[PDB]
């Protein structure tokens, strides 16, 4: 309950998170603790701990050794209810036994997730510093060769440090400029800005993000411009802007996988946008951009019931924020 | 090309004169816009075109299935016995710039019946180099002077995206820089060879002017008119020697071949004058005078750069040139 103790819990319930806990008391917490025990040590009286115990109790969550992805609408429902239940505790005891009941019964992305994001948005996890997601998910931030070798070295049970070269050969232009958006800190500034800021926050779980639908705007065109300079840099042209009609030029292999379920997909050069079952058409794509110009262009927002939001005033970027994210 | 001297026109058409007028007139291709025919379609004009360039490489390629298709040449083919490059110098740096040169525009005007002439010029700019010389110290060990035929060429050492070219993967790229024939005494000798002398380029043309003012001073003063300092108009321009490389500098692979002057001249003399542009323009009235396949020694496929380096009348050497903005 003291900054000590809960950076060690979290250092302990982050450790080797692929298997079940190896701290006797974090065990110990997982097979006694009872989350419904004693609703007085949450804000809701437990009402998010019932909802989730019985997403548990009906087989109904995602079963360990899968991959996660935040961008799947049923595997984020099931992340934010572990979250909800982390965000309720009013005392670490409840962060940290809940933390430890759920990790070994939850899908371990789901879990790091929820963990992570319940530490950056409860006062009980201020002064917490969370290890490097490239370090406790590593197959995240590094590509398949590397893995390979650290398999082998754990196969053959000897220590070694592996070189990461970036993706692609220097027959690929792209090469060039690699060492931005691979470059492993880059990439936890981009998760992290989006864990202090989530598009799925609601002001229900406690208290509101300010300017965030223009800080959204803000991050994302720094990124673009810095890439640009990259680019710059390195004699390339700047980017071209991705369009739904057009095809999109440059291809990518990422030589990366997940811990489970295999490597990440490939995308060849030149392609145009198909539509993608269960996601979207293209063209409603095309109909969403249209509808958000429609909105610039006009000056206003249009209201589910009809009325307009004017949005030619200082608040404005940060709405179209809000409805494009 | 096709020339008359193809034995079957009615066959093998004209593919590459065809093409020149086939590209020419892709801005008006049915005459529906009475366009006149296009750069393409003068000698004076088709290499301002960028395609010019992208039609002669696809030509290139149907020769190089040709040439690629003889064998390797062996150690045997390739070594002049007793006959060491031992050393290849440059005295002088390689550097390149931009200088100006004038011309008349006084034919494209349009001259008034007893009116006087005005003097119009245009002003380039053009490529440049400054003068150097080789060094080509060569081992001559049979028991007697040998005439011999020194072959220079420009390589690329890496292409744009940084990668280390073989041999092979080189040696299509090469540029021819000089060929000349020089009897090599017995022992050990330094042969120089100034950049101006180079049997691939010719100077700059004299002006309309000045042809016009030394046949008019010959003529009314009854003088003989000694015109036969001025070379022949085809070959590189002098100017044009090397590549224009970067201001930071560039590195490239000097290569010289030395081969046997008595083979590769036979029938030709090795004494007598093969003028001042006979690499890739002849000789004005006479045989070609290098009984060798044009491109030799590179124009067979070098799959094993080993037996280029077991030959000792071949040697490259790293050489510098740098621009001068
Ligand atoms: C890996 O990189 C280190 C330094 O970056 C270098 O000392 C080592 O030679 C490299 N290892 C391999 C196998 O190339
Ligand atoms: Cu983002
Ligand atoms: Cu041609
Ligand atoms: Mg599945
Ligand atoms: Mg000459
Ligand atoms: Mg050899
Ligand atoms: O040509
Ligand atoms: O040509």
């Amino acid at each position: 309950s003291s900054t000590a103790h809960k950076q060690q819990n979290i250092n302990h319930l982050l450790d080797k998170i692929y298997e079940d806990t190896k701290y006797p008391d974090l065990q110990e917490i997982a097979k006694n603790f009872n989350p419904l025990g004693d609703t007085s040590m949450y804000n809701d009286q437990g009402a998010a701990a019932e909802v989730l115990m019985k997403e548990l109790n009906d087989h109904r969550l995602l079963e360990q050794h899968h991959w996660y992805s935040l961008f799947n609408a049923r595997q984020r429902e099931e992340a934010l209810m572990l979250f909800a239940v982390l965000n309720q505790c009013k005392v670490w005891h409840c962060f940290r036994n809940n933390a430890a009941y759920f990790r070994e019964q939850m899908n371990e992305g789901e879990f790091v997730y929820a963990l992570y994001v319940g530490v950056i948005h409860s006062k009980l996890g201020d002064g917490i510093v969370l290890p490097p997601l490239y370090e406790i998910t590593p197959h995240m931030f590094t590509n398949s060769e590397v893995i390979d070798k650290a398999y082998s070295a754990k196969m053959t049970q000897k220590a070694g440090t592996f070189n990461v070269s970036f993706t692609g050969t220097k027959k690929n232009k792209e090469q060039r400029v690699a060492y931005f958006g691979e470059d492993i800190g880059m990439n936890i500034h981009h998760v992290t800005w989006h864990m202090d800021f989530p598009f799925w926050w609601q002001d229900s779980y406690g208290n509101h993000l300010d300017r965030k639908g223009e800080l959204f705007f803000w991050v994302h065109h720094q990124l673009t411009a810095r890439f640009d300079f990259e680019r710059l840099s390195n004699w390339l042209d700047p980017v071209d802007e991705l369009h739904w009609d057009r095809i999109i030029r440059e291809g990518f292999a990422p030589l990366t996988s997940y811990k489970y379920g295999g490597e990440f997909p490939v995308r060849p050069d030149n392609i145009h946008f198909e539509d993608v079952d269960g996601v979207a058409h293209v063209h409603d794509m095309e109909i969403t951009e249209n509808r958000i110009y429609e909105a610039i262009d006009h000056g206003y927002i249009t209201a589910t019931d009809g009325h307009t939001i004017d949005i030619r005033q200082p608040k404005g970027i940060e709405l179209l924020g809000d409805i494009i994210e | 090309e096709s020339s008359m001297y193809s034995p079957n026109a009615q066959y093998y058409g004209s593919l590459h004169n065809t093409a020149h007028v086939m590209l020419g007139r892709q801005g008006d291709p049915h005459g529906k816009f009475n366009l006149p025919p296009g750069v393409m379609e003068h000698f004076e004009t088709a290499t301002r075109d960028p395609s010019f360039f992208r039609l002669h490489k696809y030509m290139d390629n149907i020769f190089k299935k040709h040439t690629d298709s003889f064998p390797p040449y062996t150690h045997d083919d390739l070594e002049f016995a007793g006959m060491a490059v031992d050393g290849v110098a440059i005295d002088g740096e390689l550097i390149t710039f931009f200088d100006e040169f004038q011309y008349s525009l006084i034919n494209a005007v349009d001259s008034g019946e007893s009116i006087e002439d005005v003097e119009i010029n245009a002003r380039v700019h053009r490529l440049n180099h400054k003068e150097f010389t080789y060094k080509i110290t060569v081992s001559n060990s049979i028991g007697s002077d040998h005439l011999a035929t020194f072959r220079i060429f420009l390589c690329p050492i890496e292409d744009n995206n940084g990668i280390t070219l073989t041999l092979d993967k080189a040696r299509w790229l090469c540029i021819e820089l000089d060929k000349f024939f020089q009897k090599v005494p017995s022992g050990t000798h330094t042969i120089h060879r100034s950049s101006k002398d180079s049997s691939v380029t010719v100077p700059d043309m004299p002006s309309f002017h000045s042809l016009k003012e030394q046949a008019d001073n010959a003529v009314n003063g009854g003088h003989d008119l000694d015109l036969s300092a001025y070379e022949r108009s085809c070959g590189i321009p002098d100017r044009m020697l090397l590549p224009k490389s970067k201001p930071e500098g560039m590195e490239f692979n000097l290569f010289v071949a030395v081969t046997d002057g008595v083979k590769d001249t036979e029938g030709h003399n090795g004494d007598h004058d093969h003028g001042g542009t006979h690499a890739q323009c002849g000789v004005h009235g006479e045989a070609y005078p290098d009984n060798r396949p044009l491109g030799y020694p590179l124009e067979r496929r070098i799959p094993d750069e080993r037996v280029f380096d077991g030959v000792p009348n071949i040697k490259h050497v790293v050489v510098k040139i740098v621009h001068h903005p």
